[PDB]
């Protein structure tokens, strides 16, 4: 079952990425969501904690 | 992948077997389309797209 | 009878290169691996 996005608030999470300068990252106004940003060409690898 | 298809082998072949080679010979005097095609395999499913 | 258990045993195709990592510094390393195309790892298919 997914938890419902008003208990993220209650959450430590700890994004996880290899090459930042190819791919950017941001956490929202929402804590469930964040925005990722595109600088330069290349390939990245992502997770999340 | 990149794989390719001629649309007569007869007029102009790839120079292959599994087709990702790119390369061709030109057999007769004609015409003929190569279709080359850039597909990802999901690593998750299997699923080529 | 005193039990019965069951593993699934899937047999599935090609190959890929896998790292966590795809920058580098001068001087730094990364060690690279296999694993197959489905999903195989060097622990099943690599002996």
């Amino acid at each position: 079952q997914q938890f419902d996005s008003t208990q993220y608030q209650y959450m430590n999470i700890i994004p996880h990425i290899d090459n930042p300068n190819v791919l950017s990252m941001t956490q929202s106004s929402d804590s469930q969501v964040f925005t990722l940003k595109g600088l330069d060409q290349g390939l990245v690898t992502l997770s999340v904690t | 992948d990149v794989s390719f298809v001629s649309s007569d082998p007869s007029i102009v072949n790839l120079s292959g077997r599994e087709d990702l080679v790119g390369e061709l010979v030109a057999l007769k005097v004609g015409e003929a389309t190569i279709k080359a095609i850039a597909q990802i395999v999901d690593p998750i499913t299997g699923k080529k797209t | 009878i005193i039990g019965e258990d069951k593993l699934m045993v899937y047999v599935k195709t090609g190959i890929r290169i896998h790292s966590s990592i795809n920058k580098i510094l001068v001087g730094n390393e990364a060690k690279l691996r296999v694993v197959g195309a489905n999903g195989e790892t060097p622990f099943t298919y690599g002996t």
